[PDB]
C-alpha cells in the first residue's frame, strides 16, 4: 500500500538523493581548464549559430569552452 | 447496384461541354507555361 | 432416353485438369526462355572466347585509332 | 454551419471526405510533376535548361505522391470512411484528434511548396541524403522547409496510427473478436502499427539532419567523426516499412473488391490473409539495407539482407493465390472496380517479382540507381497503390456520395490508364538493364528510343486523369441516386444507405455471444 | 434502404421480395387462380405470374452486350487524342535535338563503336561482319 | 481548498446548446478569439514571409 | 486521512448512468454482448431497441470469421439469412 | 429495347480505331521525331578518325 | 445513443493546433535563415494556447460532463501506451546514432572513443545524483498513486509535490551540467550525440513535470476519485518512461 | 556501352559480369515461370459459367502455397549467394587505383610507385570529336592493364557520388571519409563506359567514367608519360 | 456420401408445412454448391412450390438448374426428361415453353 | 613491392581502417626505430602500403595536422 | 446538419455548371501549380 511506498520514499529514496547531493556539492569547486589544441573535429562551425555573434554555443561558458581560435 | 433515373440528366452535348472544359483546365495553363519556357 | 451425365463437382473437375495444364504451360514458357535466351547466351560466350586472341583484338583497336595510350 | 462542419469536424465521414479531396488535389500536383520529369526526358538534350530544377521536380514528385496522395487517400480517406462502419462503431476513438491529423496536411504541403519557391529548391531526391542535402551543398532554407514538411506529415500519421489502432482494438461490438473483423480493417491496423514504429525513426534522422544543418552537430559529417551512411540506415529503417504502409490498405481494399464482384460472401482463406499481412508487416522491419547494397557493406550482411528480403514473397504469394481462389467459382461481375482489381493483381505481381530480382545483392550492384529500380517501384507502388485506389474509389463512390458513376465511362478510363502506365514504365526495365542511371535530366544517345516511348506513355495517363475528373463531374451532374445494393449481409458499410447519415450506429449493432 | 429488396442474381434465384409489390384487380384474381391446378392456367397467365415474382429472366439477366465496342473504341479515340497532344508538344515545346543525331555523326559514331568492338559477343559488333565489312 | 466539483458539473451540463469549448462562458469566447486571431494573423504573416523569401 | 471523492459521490452524466445501471445488472449502453437463446420460433433472440429497427450481426457458427448483417424490424420475428436463427425486436 | 452500345457500338469502335491508328502513325513518321533506331542493318559506317 | 462512446462537440483546437505547427516550423526557418524569432514566438504562443484549451476541454468532458465511461477510459489507455511507444522509437534513433559513432570511431576522431581531446563527464558525479533523483521520483509517484487509490488526499498531494520537486531538481541540475561541460554540441559527433539525446530527454522531463503539475492542481481541486483518475495514471506512465529513458542514457551514453 | 533499342545487359567485359548475366537469365526464367502461372490461373478463374460460392476449405492448400514458393526462392538464393561469396573471395590484386568523386568530375590516383594523378571531365557536346559519344567521353580516361586483377578504391571529396561501370559489373558508392573497395578484371582490351550513380546535384548526369583497357606494356608506357 | 446429401435435401423440401422463407433459403443455399442438384431434389422443391401455391418459383427453379450446368448442355435436357411426369402432373411449364429463354 | 597485399584484418569493402592503420604504423615504426638507433628503413613497408591505399588528400591533411599539432591519432 | 446525396460534401452540386467551374478551379489549380513553380524558378 501507500505505507510501503511512503516508507521507501523517506527511507531509501530521499536519503539516497540527500547523500548524492552532499557529495556533489562538496566535490564541486571548479577544476583545471583543459589546454587548448585546435583539433579539426572539435569546435565545428559549418554555419553561424542563430544567436549571439554566431560563434558562441548556447550554454557557452568562457571558463572551459574555447572558441575555434582558443579561449576568450 | 441499381439507381433511380438521373434527377438532372446530362445529355451528350452537356457531356461534350463538361469534357472539353475539363480537358482545357489542365491543358491551357500547362501549355502556356511549356510554350513560353524559352522566354524564361 | 438420355443417359445420366455427371452432375456433381464440375468446377472442381475443371480445376484439377486445368491446374496440371497451368503448370505445364508455365514450365514450357519459362523453359522456352531458358532455351532461346540463356542457352544461346552460354553458347555465344563460350564460342566467342574459345579461340579469342586478346592481343590481336588489341592491335586491331590500336590500328583503328581508338586509344589514348597507344 | 460550414465552418463548424468542415473546419471543426469531429465526424469520421466528413474527415474521410476531406482527406479524399486533399488526396485527389495532391494527385494532380504529383501528376503534373511526373509530366515535367517525362517532358525533360521525352527527347535527348535539355528542356528545362536547369538540372537543379529537374532535381527539385523529381524530389517533389515523390513526396507529393507518397505523403500527400497515397497515404491521405488510403488511410485518411478510405480508413476514416470505412473502418468505423465496418465494425459498427459510432466514430473513431479520438474524433477530435482525428481532425488535427487532417489539418496538419495542408500546412505540411504548404511547407513543401515553400521549399521549392525559396532559393533554388531541395534538389536532393526524396531520400534527402547528406552531404548533398546539408548546409554547404544545399545552403539555405529549402531543405529545412522539406524537413519541416515531413515532421508535420509524420505527426499527422503518428496520431492517425494511434487513433486507428485504438479504434480497431477497442470499439468493436463486444461479441466480435479481432478475427471477425473485415480484412480492410486488419490492413489498416497493421499499416497503423508500421506507421507508429517507423515514422519516429525517420523523425529522428531528419531532426539530426536539421541539427547538422543549423546547430553545428556532425551526425553525418566525417569532419566531426559522423557518417553519411548513418542517415541512410535511419531513413531506410523507416523507408522500407513505408513501402508496405503504401500497399497494405490497397491489399485490404483488393480483398473486399475481389470478394464482392466475384459474388462471394467472404474472401478465400481469411485466416491466411490476416497471417500474411502480419507476416509482411513484421518482415518489413528487417530488410531495409537492401536499399544500401552499393554503400560498401560486409558480405555476411549483404547475404542476410538478400535472404530476408526474398522471404517476403511467401506471405505475399499467399495473398495473390487467395485472391485467385476468391475468383474461383465466382459469378463474375465485370464492373469497373473489378477491372481495377484484376489489373492490380497482375501489375502488382510483375513489380513484386522485379523486387525479387533486386533483392539479390550481386545483381543489385548493376541495377541499383538505375531505371530498373524506377520500373520496379512504379509497377508495385505507383500502379499497385493507384489501381487499388481507383478500384476502391469507383467501388465506394456510391456509398460516399449517394450517386452512381457511368460504368461505361469508368471502364474506358481504366483501359486508357492501363495502356498509359504500361507504355510509360515497361520500357524502363530495358533502360535499367542497359545501364541508364536514375535521377538523370538527360541520357547518352543510345537510350533515346525507350525514353521517347516512356514519355509518350506519360501523356496517355494524363488523358486518363483528365477523363477521371470529367467522370466524377458527370456523376454529380446527373444525380442518379442509389436504389439497391446487393450482398449487404457481408458488407456492413453499405447497410445504412447511400450516403449513410451523419451519425451511424447511434444504436450499436446487436451481436450474440451464444 | 433498410427494407428487404429485389435482386436478379443467378446465385440468388429466389429473392427476398417479389418484383411487383402492389397488385391490380386482375392480378389478385390471377393469384387466387394459382391456388387451383396450374394445368388450368394459360401460357400468358403463367408468364404474368412469372413477371409478378421476377423482373428479368435468367436469359435476360445473363444477356451479352455490345459495351465492349463502346469501351474499346472510346479508349482508342482518347488514346488518339493523346497523340494530338504529343504533336502539339513536339511542334511547340521541344527545340532541336543535339547535333550527334545527324546522319553523318551517327555513321561515324557507328564505325567507332565497331572499331572499339562495342558488345562483340551478342549485342552490337557481334552483328557486324568484320571479314566482309558489312552487317551479318 | 474545498470541493466545488458539483458546481462545475452543473455549469458544464447546463442545457444551453453551447459547445464544450465555450461553455465556461464569456472568458472562453475571449481566449478562443485571441487564439484564432493569432493563428490566422500568424498564418497571413507566414505567407507574407514566403512571398518575401521567394525572390 | 481521506479527502478523495468516490465515484458514488462524484461520477456524473453517462459514466454515472452506466455505473448505476450495472449495479442493477442492466446494460442500457450496450457494453456487454447479449447472450443467445435457442433462437427458435418459440424462443427468439429478444433485441432491444430505441426505434423501430436495429442491425443484427449473426455469427452463425462459433469461429466463423464472417458476420452476417441485417436490419431487424419491429413486428414478426425474422431469421438470419444464413443460419435461420430467429430474432424479434422489443422496442 | 436497343441500348447505347447496340446503336453506337460499331461506329465508336470503327472510327475510334481508325482515328487512333491514323494520328499515331502521323505522329511517329510525319513530324520529325528522331526515334534513334538500331544502326544494325541500317547505317553504313563512315570514317571517323 | 445507446453505446458508451464519446461523440465530441465540434472543436476549433485541431485547426489552431495544426496552424500552430505551421507557425513553429516556418518560425524556426525564419530564425535559422532570416534572423528573426517573431513567427516562432507567435507559433509557440498559439501551440501553448491550443494545448491549454484542448486539455481543458478534456477535463470538462470527463470530470464535469461524465463522458468518460469505462469504454472511453479504456481507449485513452491504449492511446497513451501507443503514444509512449512512438516516443520510445524516436529515442531509439538517437541511441542508434550514438552506437554507430562510438563503436566505429572514425580517423578524424583519432580512431578511438571517446575522441582525442574530449573529456567526458564522470558518471559517478552529478549524473549519479541525476539518477538518484529520477529513481526517487519513480518511488514518490508510486506512493502518490497508492495514496490516491486509498482515498488519501493529503498524502497524494505530498507524494506528488515531492515527485514534481524532484523533476525540477533534475532539470536545474542538467542545466548546470550543460553550463559546466567543457565540451559543446559543436564538438563533433561526441557533442552531437550527447547533447541531442540528453537534450530531448531533458525536454521530456520538462514535459512530464508540467503534466504532473497539471495533475497536482487538478488533485487540489478534487477532480480525481479514488477509482477514476486516468490523467494521473497517464502522467505516471509518461514519468516512468522518462525514468527508463534516463536509465538507458546513463548506462549507454555516459 | 549501351546501344540503341537494347533490351538487357551490356555485354560482359569481366568474368563477374558474365556470372551476373547467367544468374539474371536464371532468375528471369523464374520470373516468367511465376508470372505466366498467375496470368494463366487468373484467366482460368474468369472463363467459366460454373460457380461455387458457398464457403471453401482453405486449409487444403496451406502446404503447397508456401512450400513451393519457398523451394523456388531457394533455387534463386543458392546461386545468388554462391556468386556473392565468390565475388568476395580473396583478391590478390596486381595494381591499386583510387578514384575520388567531385562535383562534377572524377579524379584518379595511381600511387603504388609514383604519385600519378589527374582529373577526368565529361567532354562537352560542343567539343566532341566526330563520332564521339554524347555525355560519355572524358578528357582523360582511366588507363588500366587488361587481364589483371585490379583493386579500385573509391571515395569522394565533397558529396556522395557512385562509381559504376556496367559492363565490368561495378558500382561502388563514393562516400567522403570512407574508402570503399571493389575489384576489377577485364577479359578484353577496349573502352568501357559508366556514369555517376548517386545523385550529387545539378551535374549528376554529366560526370562519366571511361576505362581504357590495354596490354601491361602500354599501361606502363602511359603511366610513365602521365607523370 | 452424395446419397446422404441428396436425402437431406429431399427431406428438407418435403416438409409438408415448409414455408416461403424456407423454400427460398433452400434453393438459394443449394445453388452455392459445386453441383447441379439431382432430379429428386428438384422434384421435391417443385412440389413445395405447389404446396406453397408458387408457380413462378417453380419456373425459376428450372432456370437455375440450367444455369448451374454451365457449358455442359446435356444436364438440363436430361433433368427435364426426368422431371416430365412431375411437370405434367402439376402443370409446370418450362422456361423454354414460356419463351423465358429469349 | 607491387601493391598492398590482402590483409585479413581488413577483409571488407570498407578499407578506411586499412589506410588509417598503415599511416599510423609508418610513423609509429619510425619513432620506435629512431629512438633505439634501429634501421628506420624497415618502416618503408608501411609507407608503401599507406601510399597505395590512401587518398592523396587524406595523406596531405593528416600530414598538415601532424605539423600543426592537431593530428588526433596516437603516434 | 444537412443529410443525403449532394448534402454531405463541402461543395455544392445544386447546379452542374457552377460545379464544373468549382471542380476545374480545384483540380486545375493543383495541376497547374508545378508548371508555375518551374516558371518561377527559371525566372530567377
Ligand atoms: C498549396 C497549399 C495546400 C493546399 C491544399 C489544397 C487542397 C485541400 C483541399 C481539402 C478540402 C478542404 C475543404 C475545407 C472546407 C472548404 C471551404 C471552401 O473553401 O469553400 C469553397 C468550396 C465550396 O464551393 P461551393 O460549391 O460554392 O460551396 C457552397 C457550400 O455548400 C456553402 O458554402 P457557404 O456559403 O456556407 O460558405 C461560403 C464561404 C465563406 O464561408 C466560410 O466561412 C468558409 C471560408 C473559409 C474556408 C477556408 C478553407 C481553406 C482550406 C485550406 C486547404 C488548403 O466559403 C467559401 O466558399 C469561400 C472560401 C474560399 C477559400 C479558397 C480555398 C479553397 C479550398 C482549397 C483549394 C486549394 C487551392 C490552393 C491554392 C494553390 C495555388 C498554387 O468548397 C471547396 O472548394 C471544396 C473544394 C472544391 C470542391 C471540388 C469538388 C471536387 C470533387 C472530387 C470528388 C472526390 C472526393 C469524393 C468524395 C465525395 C463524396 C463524399
Ligand atoms: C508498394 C510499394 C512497394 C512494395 C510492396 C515493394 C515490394 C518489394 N520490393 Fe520494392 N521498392 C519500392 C516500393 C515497393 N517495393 C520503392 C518505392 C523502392 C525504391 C525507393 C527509392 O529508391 O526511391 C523500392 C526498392 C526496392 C529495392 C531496392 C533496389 C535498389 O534501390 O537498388 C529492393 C531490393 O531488394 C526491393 C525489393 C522488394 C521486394 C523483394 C518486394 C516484395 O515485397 C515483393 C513480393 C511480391 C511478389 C514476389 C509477387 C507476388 C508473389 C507471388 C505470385 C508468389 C510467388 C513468387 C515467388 C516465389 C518469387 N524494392
Ligand atoms: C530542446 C531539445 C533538443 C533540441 C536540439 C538540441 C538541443 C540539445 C540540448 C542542449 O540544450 O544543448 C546545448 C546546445 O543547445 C542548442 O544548440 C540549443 C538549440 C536551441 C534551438 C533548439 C533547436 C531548434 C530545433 C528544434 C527541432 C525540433 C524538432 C522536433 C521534431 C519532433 C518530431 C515529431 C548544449 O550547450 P552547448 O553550449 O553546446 O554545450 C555546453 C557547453 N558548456
Ligand atoms: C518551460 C515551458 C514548458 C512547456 C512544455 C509544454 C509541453 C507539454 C504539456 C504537458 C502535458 C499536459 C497534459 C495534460 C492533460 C490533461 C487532461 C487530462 O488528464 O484528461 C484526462 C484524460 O486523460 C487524457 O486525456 C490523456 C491525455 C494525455 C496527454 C499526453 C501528454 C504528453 C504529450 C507531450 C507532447 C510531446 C512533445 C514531444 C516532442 C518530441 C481526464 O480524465 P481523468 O483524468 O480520468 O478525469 C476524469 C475524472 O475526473 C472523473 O472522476
Ligand atoms: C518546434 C518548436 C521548437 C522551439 C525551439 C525554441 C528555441 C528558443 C531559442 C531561444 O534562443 C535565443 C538565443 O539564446 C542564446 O543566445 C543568447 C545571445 O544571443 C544568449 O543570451 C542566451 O543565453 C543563449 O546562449
Ligand atoms: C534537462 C536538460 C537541460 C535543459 C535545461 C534548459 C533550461 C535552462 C535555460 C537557460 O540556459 C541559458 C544558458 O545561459 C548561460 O550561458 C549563456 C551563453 O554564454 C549566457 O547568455 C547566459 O547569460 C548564461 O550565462
Ligand atoms: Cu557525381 Cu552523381
Ligand atoms: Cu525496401
Ligand atoms: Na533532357
Ligand atoms: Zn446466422
Amino acid at each position: 500500500g501507500a505505507r510501503t511506498w511512503r516508507f521507501l520514499t523517506f527511507g531509501l529514496a530521499l536519503p539516497s538523493v540527500a547523500l548524492c547531493t552532499l557529495n556533489s556539492w562538496l566535490h564541486s569547486g571548479h577544476r583545471e581548464r583543459p589546454a587548448f589544441i585546435p583539433y579539426h573535429h572539435l569546435r565545428i562551425r559549418t554555419k553561424p549559430f542563430s544567436w549571439g555573434d554566431g560563434n558562441h554555443t548556447f550554454f557557452h561558458n568562457p571558463r572551459v569552452n574555447p572558441l575555434p581560435t582558443g579561449y576568450e | 447496384i441499381t439507381a433511380k433515373p438521373a434527377k438532372t440528366p446530362t445529355s451528350p452535348k452537356e457531356q461534350a461541354i463538361g469534357l472539353s472544359v475539363t480537358f482545357l483546365s489542365f491543358l491551357l495553363p500547362a501549355g502556356w507555361v511549356l510554350y513560353h519556357l524559352d522566354n524564361y | 432416353a438420355l443417359a445420366k451425365p455427371q452432375m456433381r463437382g464440375l468446377l472442381a473437375r475443371r480445376l484439377r485438369f486445368h491446374i496440371v495444364g497451368a503448370f505445364m504451360v508455365s514450365l514450357g514458357f519459362a523453359t522456352f526462355y531458358k532455351f532461346a535466351v540463356a542457352e544461346k547466351r552460354k553458347k555465344a560466350y563460350a564460342d566467342f572466347y574459345r579461340n579469342y586472341d586478346s592481343m590481336k583484338d588489341f592491335e586491331e583497336m590500336r590500328k583503328a585509332g581508338i586509344f589514348q595510350s597507344a | 454551419m460550414f465552418i463548424n462542419r468542415w473546419l471543426f469536424s469531429t465526424n469520421h465521414k466528413d474527415i474521410g471526405t476531406l482527406y479524399l479531396l486533399f488526396g485527389a488535389w495532391a494527385g494532380m500536383v504529383g501528376t503534373a510533376l511526373s509530366l515535367l520529369i517525362r517532358a525533360e526526358l521525352g527527347q535527348p538534350g535539355t528542356l528545362l535548361g536547369d538540372d537543379q530544377i529537374y532535381n527539385v521536380v523529381v524530389t517533389a514528385h515523390a513526396f507529393v505522391m507518397i505523403f500527400f496522395m497515397v497515404m491521405p487517400i488510403m488511410i485518411g480517406g478510405f480508413g476514416n470512411w470505412l473502418v468505423p462502419l465496418m465494425i459498427g462503431a459510432p466514430d473513431m476513438a479520438f474524433p477530435r484528434m482525428n481532425n488535427m491529423s487532417f489539418w496538419l496536411l495542408p500546412p505540411s504541403f504548404l511547407l513543401l511548396l515553400a521549399s521549392s519557391m525559396v532559393e533554388a529548391g531541395a534538389g536532393t531526391g526524396w531520400t534527402v541524403y547528406p552531404p548533398l542535402a546539408g548546409n554547404l551543398a544545399h545552403a539555405g532554407a529549402s531543405v529545412d522547409l522539406t524537413i519541416f514538411s515531413l515532421h508535420l506529415a509524420g505527426v499527422s500519421s503518428i496520431l492517425g496510427a494511434i487513433n486507428f489502432i485504438t479504434t480497431i482494438i477497442n470499439m468493436k461490438p463486444p461479441a466480435m473478436s479481432q478475427y471477425q473483423t473485415p480484412l480492410f480493417v486488419w490492413s489498416v491496423m497493421i499499416t497503423a502499427v508500421l506507421l507508429l514504429l517507423s515514422l519516429p525513426v525517420l523523425a529522428a534522422g531528419i531532426t539530426m539532419l536539421l541539427t547538422d544543418r543549423n546547430l553545428n552537430t556532425t551526425f553525418f559529417d566525417p569532419a566531426g567523426g559522423g557518417d553519411p551512411i548513418l542517415y541512410q540506415h535511419l531513413f531506410w529503417f523507416f523507408g522500407h516499412p513505408e513501402v508496405y504502409i503504401l500497399i497494405l490498405p490497397g491489399f485490404g481494399m483488393i480483398s473486399h473488391i475481389v470478394t464482392y464482384y466475384s459474388g462471394k460472401k467472404e474472401p478465400f482463406g481469411y485466416m491466411g490473409m490476416v497471417w500474411a499481412m502480419m507476416s509482411i508487416g513484421f518482415l518489413g522491419f528487417i530488410v531495409w539495407a537492401h536499399h544500401m547494397f552499393t554503400v560498401g557493406m560486409d558480405v555476411d550482411t549483404r547475404a542476410y539482407f538478400t535472404s530476408a528480403t526474398m522471404i517476403i514473397a511467401i506471405p505475399t504469394g499467399v495473398k495473390v493465390f487467395s485472391w485467385l481462389a476468391t475468383l474461383h467459382g465466382g459469378n463474375i461481375k465485370w464492373s469497373p472496380a473489378m477491372m481495377w482489381a484484376l489489373g492490380f493483381i497482375f501489375l502488382f505481381t510483375v513489380g513484386g517479382l522485379t523486387g525479387i530480382v533486386l533483392a539479390n545483392s550481386s545483381l543489385d550492384i548493376v541495377l541499383h540507381d538505375t531505371y530498373y529500380v524506377v520500373a520496379h517501384f512504379h509497377y508495385v507502388l505507383s500502379m499497385g497503390a493507384v489501381f487499388a485506389i481507383m478500384g476502391g474509389f469507383v467501388h465506394w463512390f456510391p456509398l460516399f456520395s449517394g450517386y452512381t458513376l457511368n460504368d461505361t465511362w469508368a471502364k474506358i478510363h481504366f483501359a486508357i490508364m492501363f495502356v498509359g502506365v504500361n507504355m510509360t514504365f515497361f520500357p524502363q526495365h530495358f533502360l535499367g538493364l542497359s545501364g541508364m542511371p536514375r535521377r538523370y535530366s538527360d541520357y547518352p544517345d543510345a537510350y533515346t528510343m525507350w525514353n521517347t516511348i516512356s514519355s509518350m506513355g506519360s501523356f496517355i495517363s494524363l488523358t486518363a486523369v483528365m477523363l477521371m475528373v470529367f467522370i466524377i463531374w458527370e456523376a454529380f451532374a446527373s444525380k442518379r441516386e442509389v436504389l439497391t445494393v446487393d450482398l449487404t449481409t457481408t458488407n456492413l458499410e453499405w447497410l445504412n444507405g447511400c450516403p449513410p447519415p451523419y451519425h451511424t450506429f447511434e444504436e450499436p449493432t446487436y451481436v450474440n455471444l451464444k | 434502404y433498410a427494407l428487404p429488396s429485389y435482386v436478379d442474381r443467378r446465385d440468388y434465384p429466389l429473392p427476398d421480395v417479389a418484383h411487383v409489390k402492389n397488385l391490380s384487380a386482375s392480378q389478385k384474381a390471377l393469384k387466387e387462380k394459382e391456388k387451383a391446378s396450374w394445368s388450368s392456367l394459360s401460357i400468358d397467365e403463367k408468364v404474368e405470374l412469372y413477371r409478378l415474382k421476377f423482373k428479368e429472366s435468367f436469359a435476360e439477366m445473363n444477356r451479352s452486350t455490345n459495351e465492349w465496342k463502346t469501351v474499346v473504341g472510346a479508349a482508342m479515340f482518347f488514346i488518339g487524342f493523346t497523340a494530338l497532344l504529343l504533336i502539339w508538344e513536339k511542334h511547340y515545346v521541344y527545340g532541336p535535338i543535339p547535333h550527334t543525331f545527324e546522319e553523318e555523326w551517327v555513321a561515324k559514331q557507328t564505325k567507332r563503336m565497331l572499331d572499339m568492338k562495342v558488345a562483340p559477343i551478342q549485342g552490337f559488333s557481334a552483328k557486324w561482319d568484320y571479314d566482309k565489312n558489312e552487317w551479318k | 481548498f474545498e470541493n466545488r466539483v458539483a458546481e462545475k458539473q452543473k455549469l458544464f451540463q447546463e442545457d444551453n446548446g453551447l459547445p464544450v469549448h465555450l461553455k465556461g462562458g464569456a472568458t472562453d469566447n475571449i481566449l478562443y478569439r485571441v487564439t484564432m486571431t493569432l493563428c490566422l494573423g500568424g498564418t497571413l504573416y507566414s505567407l507574407y514571409c514566403l512571398g518575401w523569401a521567394s525572390f | 486521512g481521506g479527502g478523495v471523492p468516490t465515484d458514488e459521490e462524484q461520477a456524473t452524466g453517462l459514466e454515472r448512468e452506466v455505473m448505476l445501471a450495472a449495479r442493477k445488472g442492466q446494460d442500457p449502453y450496450n457494453i456487454l454482448a447479449p447472450k443467445a437463446t435457442s433462437g427458435t420460433k418459440e424462443d427468439p433472440n429478444l433485441v432491444p431497441s430505441i426505434t423501430n429497427k436495429r442491425i443484427v450481426g449473426c455469427i452463425c457458427e462459433e469461429d466463423n470469421s464472417t458476420v452476417i448483417w441485417f436490419w431487424l424490424h419491429k413486428g414478426e420475428a425474422q431469421r438470419c439469412p444464413s443460419c435461420g436463427t430467429h430474432y424479434k425486436l422489443v422496442p | 429495347a436497343p441500348d447505347f452500345h447496340d446503336k453506337y457500338g460499331n461506329a465508336v469502335l470503327a472510327s475510334g480505331a481508325t482515328f487512333c491508328v491514323a494520328v499515331w502513325v502521323y505522329m511517329a513518321t510525319q513530324i520529325g521525331i528522331e526515334w534513334n533506331p538500331s544502326p544494325v542493318g541500317r547505317v553504313t559506317p563512315k570514317e571517323w578518325r | 445513443q445507446t453505446h458508451a462512446y464519446h461523440m465530441v462537440n465540434p472543436s476549433p483546437w485541431p485547426l489552431t493546433g495544426a496552424l500552430s505547427a505551421l507557425l513553429m516550423t516556418s518560425g524556426l526557418t525564419m530564425w535559422f535563415h532570416f534572423n528573426s524569432m517573431t513567427l516562432l514566438m507567435i507559433g509557440l504562443t498559439t501551440n501553448m494556447l491550443t494545448m491549454y484549451q484542448w486539455w481543458r476541454d478534456v477535463i470538462r468532458e470527463s470530470t464535469f460532463q461524465g463522458h468518460h465511461t469505462p469504454a472511453v477510459q479504456k481507449g485513452l489507455r491504449y492511446g497513451m501506451i501507443l503514444f509512449i511507444i512512438s516516443e520510445v522509437l524516436f529515442f531509439t534513433g538517437f541511441f542508434w546514432a550514438f552506437y554507430h559513432s562510438s563503436l566505429a570511431p572514425t580517423p578524424e576522431l583519432g580512431g578511438c572513443w571517446p575522441p582525442t581531446g574530449i573529456h567526458p563527464l564522470n558518471p559517478l558525479e552529478v549524473p549519479l545524483l541525476n539518477t538518484s533523483v529520477l529513481l526517487a521520483s519513480g518511488v514518490s509517484i508510486t506512493w502518490a498513486h497508492h495514496s490516491l487509490m486509498e482515498g488519501d488526499r493529503k498524502h497524494m498531494l505530498q507524494a506528488l509535490f515531492i515527485t514534481i520537486t524532484l523533476g525540477v531538481y533534475f532539470t536545474l541540475l542538467q542545466a548546470s551540467e550543460y553550463y559546466e561541460a567543457p565540451f559543446t554540441i559543436s564538438d563533433g559527433v561526441y557533442g552531437s550525440t550527447f547533447f541531442v539525446a540528453t537534450g530531448f530527454h531533458g525536454l521530456h522531463v520538462i514535459i512530464g513535470s508540467t503534466f504532473l503539475i497539471v495533475c497536482f492542481f487538478r488533485q487540489l481541486k478534487f477532480h480525481f476519485t479514488s477509482n477514476h483518475h486516468f490523467g494521473f495514471e497517464a502522467a505516471a506512465w509518461y514519468w516512468h518512461f522518462v525514468d527508463v529513458v534516463w536509465l538507458f542514457l546513463y548506462v549507454s551514453i555516459y | 556501352m549501351a546501344y540503341p533499342m537494347q533490351l538487357g545487359f551490356q555485354d560482359a567485359t569481366s568474368p563477374i559480369m558474365e556470372e551476373l548475366l547467367h544468374f539474371h537469365d536464371h532468375t528471369l526464367m523464374i520470373v516468367f515461370l511465376i508470372s505466366s502461372l498467375v496470368l494463366y490461373i487468373i484467366s482460368l478463374m474468369l472463363t467459366t459459367k460454373l460457380t461455387h460460392t458457398s464457403t471453401m476449405d482453405a486449409q487444403e492448400v496451406e502446404t503447397i502455397w508456401t512450400i513451393l514458393p519457398a523451394i523456388i526462392l531457394i533455387l534463386i538464393a543458392l546461386p545468388s549467394l554462391r556468386i556473392l561469396y565468390m565475388m568476395d573471395e580473396i583478391n590478390n590484386p596486381s595494381l591499386t587505383v583510387k578514384t575520388m568523386g567531385h562535383q562534377w568530375y572524377w579524379s584518379y590516383e595511381y600511387t603504388d610507385y609514383e604519385d600519378l594523378s589527374f582529373d577526368s571531365y565529361m567532354i562537352p557536346t560542343s567539343e566532341l570529336k566526330p563520332g564521339e559519344l554524347r555525355l560519355l567521353e572524358v578528357d582523360n580516361r582511366v588507363v588500366l592493364p587488361m587481364e589483371m586483377t585490379i583493386r579500385m578504391l573509391v571515395s569522394s571529396e565533397d558529396v556522395l557520388h557512385s562509381w559504376a561501370v556496367p559492363s565490368l559489373g561495378l558500382k561502388t558508392d563514393a562516400i567522403p571519409g570512407r574508402l570503399n573497395q571493389t575489384t576489377l578484371m577485364s577479359s578484353r582490351p577496349g573502352l568501357y563506359y559508366g556514369q555517376c550513380s548517386e545523385i550529387c546535384g545539378s551535374n549528376h548526369s554529366f560526370m562519366p567514367i571511361v576505362l581504357e583497357l590495354v596490354p601491361l606494356k602500354y599501361f606502363e608506357k602511359w603511366s610513365a608519360s602521365m607523370l | 456420401t452424395d446419397e446422404e446429401f441428396d436425402a437431406r435435401w429431399v427431406t428438407y423440401f418435403n416438409k409438408p408445412d415448409i414455408d416461403a422463407w424456407e423454400l427460398r433459403k433452400g434453393m438459394n443455399t443449394l445453388v452455392g454448391y459445386d453441383l447441379v442438384p439431382e432430379p429428386k431434389i428438384i422434384d421435391a422443391a417443385l412440389r413445395a412450390c405447389r404446396r406453397l401455391n408458387d408457380f413462378a418459383s417453380a419456373v425459376r427453379i428450372l432456370e437455375v438448374v440450367k444455369d448451374k450446368a454451365g457449358p455442359h448442355k446435356e444436364i438440363y435436357p436430361y433433368v427435364i426428361q426426368e422431371l416430365r411426369p412431375t411437370l405434367n402432373e402439376l402443370g409446370i411449364s418450362t422456361p423454354e415453353e414460356l419463351g423465358l429463354d429469349k | 613491392y607491387q601493391t598492398a597485399p590482402f590483409d585479413s584484418r581488413f577483409p571488407n569493402q570498407n578499407q578506411t581502417r586499412n589506410c588509417w592503420q598503415n599511416y599510423l604504423d609508418f610513423h609509429r615504426c619510425e619513432k620506435a626505430m629512431t629512438a633505439k638507433g634501429g634501421d628506420v628503413s624497415v618502416c618503408e613497408w608501411y609507407r608503401r602500403v599507406y601510399k597505395s591505399l590512401c587518398p592523396i588528400s587524406w595523406v596531405s591533411t593528416w600530414d598538415d595536422r601532424r605539423a600543426e599539432g592537431t593530428f588526433p591519432g596516437k603516434i | 446538419y444537412e443529410e443525403g446525396p449532394g448534402k454531405n460534401i463541402p461543395f455544392s452540386v445544386e447546379n452542374k455548371w457552377r460545379l464544373l467551374a468549382m471542380m476545374t478551379l480545384f483540380f486545375g489549380s493543383g495541376f497547374a501549380a508545378p508548371f508555375f513553380i518551374v516558371r518561377h524558378q527559371l525566372l530567377k
